[PDB]
């Protein structure tokens, strides 16, 4: 340490390869919404292409992102074969709601519609 | 009870493996003791080992893995065997489950220092034979810490 | 991992021979008669680990450390001369000596 | 059977919106993994029967671990963890109020020794003390 920051170390921050993307967004929000195979959620700087907020899970299969959907600002994450689905604030950069699931597998997530606004979500497991 | 083990030793000019019965170890799990049978060495053997000792060739010995599903062996310089009349220890490795796991032998001193033998010396089997089940490894200590930072306290 | 007590522990092996050398001119794996003696001590390390991996130094003359990799992301750098088992129960004069 | 453990996590002084990004709750050694939502609190779900320490990782502040008994029944209850004399037990509210020490120190201060430090230097005493045996 010593408070020499950035003398000799450096860290690079690296996402794995893009398994589900999300680029649409507002035009000053400038935000891309990536879930990757090595299980990690994460915003990267339309700009520059720089982490904004990161947030790594479990290395097995426990944690798996399956199935991303954007809404508005906050984007929906489903995990471990349907689980667990999660909301992220993509502004603030932390979770909304965490909600576990029954068993079965997952197999199609999508939005459901009132009568002219989104406001609930449609999850399918095999049974 | 009584469980008895092959144990075949090999010696070559070429040093390949041409194993043959020398021995019987009888080990007794009840008191964890064993103890081996092996027949002296003949004229003609002894003059392979003779040669086998002469080219620094190695002197190797195996088991079965059970009372022919597998086999353990190890070896030894042949030449460092003579070198030490014929004295040695084979060590028998097993493991929790008390499954048969490995055999070293090793003579008695090691190395050579071009020590020529007679012919007499080589009639005898001077071997000591050992078995070795895992050695439990020391947790960590607890209650000795705790009392003495308790004095300490006080 | 200690499932009796359920915390973390380390279990150092040091592996250390007579007063006096065996052989000092050259070492063979042949010529080895004599089992080195093992001291071993078990200590508590109060998080998880996820990758170790001792400092090397070209002639060896700096001291070692092992670089625990903890799940938070730190890097400890634990020195070696901590771990070692020969640090008695209860300290003697032998002990302060050689401190 | 699956429980899941709730709790809170508040920096005084700071606003969550400001450090909740890069911190995770980790319910024993990353072998359960959870993120504390906007306001500051978390939940991790999926935990069998035991004992696990809750830990809130976080660069920007250390939070103290806490460990959390869960029953199969479904009781369960929250202590300070103590890997010696584990038999022990110091009650902590089970809704974590895991509140946070100031940002830790991984930085160590300069020495920057003044002379007032070498006024007393134990080389200078200890070889001046024959000089005062050589004069006699
Ligand atoms: C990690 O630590 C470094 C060093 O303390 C932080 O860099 C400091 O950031 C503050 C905020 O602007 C500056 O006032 C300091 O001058 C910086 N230090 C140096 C040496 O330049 C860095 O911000 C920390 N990272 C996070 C995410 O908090
Ligand atoms: C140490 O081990 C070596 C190798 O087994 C022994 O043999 C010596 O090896 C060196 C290197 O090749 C030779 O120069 C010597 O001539 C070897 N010695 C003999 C007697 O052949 C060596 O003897 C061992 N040292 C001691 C003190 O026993
Ligand atoms: C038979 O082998 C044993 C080894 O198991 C020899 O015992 C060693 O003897 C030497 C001196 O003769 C001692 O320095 C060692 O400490 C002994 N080893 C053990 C383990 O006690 C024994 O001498 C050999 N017998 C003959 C006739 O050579």
């Amino acid at each position: 340490y010593e408070d020499q920051v950035g003398k000799f170390d450096w860290r690079q921050q690296y996402v794995g390869k893009v398994k589900f993307a999300s680029l649409e967004f507002s035009p000053g929000s400038k935000k891309l919404v990536v879930a990757t195979e090595k299980n990690v959620i994460a915003a990267l700087n339309s700009r520059t292409g720089e982490i904004l907020w990161r947030h790594v899970d479990k290395g097995t299969a426990e944690g798996a992102v399956d199935a991303m959907l954007l809404h508005g600002q906050d984007v929906i994450t489903v995990s471990n074969g349907g689980r667990i689905m999660r909301s992220w604030e993509t502004n603030i950069g932390g979770l909304n709601w965490e909600i576990t699931l029954d068993s079965g597998s997952f197999q199609a997530l999508g939005l459901v519609g009132l009568q002219e606004s989104v406001r609930y979500i449609a999850v399918l497991k095999k049974t | 009870g009584t469980v008895g083990l092959l144990l075949e030793h090999s010696f070559e000019i070429d040093d390949s493996a041409n194993f043959r019965k020398r021995g019987s170890l009888l080990w007794n799990q009840q008191d964890g003791t064993l103890s081996l049978s092996q027949r002296q060495l003949s004229e003609e053997e002894r003059g392979r080992l003779r040669d086998v000792a002469a080219l620094n060739g190695l002197y190797r010995v195996r088991i079965p893995r059970r009372p022919a599903g597998g086999y353990v062996s190890s070896f030894v310089p042949a030449c460092s065997l003579v070198e030490s009349h014929l004295s040695d220890q084979l060590t028998l490795h097993v493991d929790v489950a008390g499954n048969v796991v490995g055999v070293s032998v090793v003579t008695h001193p090691g190395g050579c220092r071009g020590h020529e033998v007679e012919d007499v010396d080589l009639e005898l089997f001077n071997t000591s034979v050992q078995l070795q089940p895992p050695t439990t490894a020391p947790g960590p200590e607890t209650a000795a810490f705790i009392e003495r930072l308790e004095m300490e306290q006080a | 991992w200690n499932t009796k007590a359920r915390r973390n522990e380390f279990t150092v092996l040091e592996l250390y021979e007579g007063t006096e050398q065996y052989n000092a001119t050259a070492f063979s794996s042949l010529d080895r008669p004599q089992l080195p003696q093992v001291l071993q001590q078990s200590y508590i390390f109060p998080s998880s680990i996820s990758a170790m991996e001792a400092t090397i130094t070209e002639r060896g003359i700096t001291s070692r450390h092992l670089l625990i990799g903890l799940p938070s992301g730190a890097i400890l750098s634990l020195p070696k001369a901590l771990l070692d088992p020969r640090r008695p129960e209860i300290p003697t004069e032998q002990s302060r000596e050689e401190n | 059977d699956r429980f899941k453990i709730e709790g809170r996590a508040v920096v005084p002084g700071v606003k969550p919106q400001d450090w909740i990004s890069a911190a995770r709750v980790l319910v024993d050694g990353e072998e359960h993994v959870g993120f504390l939502k906007t306001d500051g609190s978390f939940v991790v779900h999926d935990i069998p029967s035991g004992s696990y320490v809750v830990e809130v990782v976080s660069p920007a502040y250390r939070f103290d671990p806490v460990r959390v008994d869960i029953t199969s029944k479904g009781k369960m209850r929250a202590r300070y963890v103590n890997y010696i004399k584990t038999s022990e037990v110091v009650r902590l509210p089970y809704p974590l109020q895991m509140k946070s020490s100031g940002p830790p120190s991984y930085f160590i201060k300069r020495e920057s020794w003044g002379w007032t430090d070498f006024l007393m230097n134990p080389m200078v005493m200890m070889m001046v003390l024959p000089l005062l045996i050589f004069v006699l």
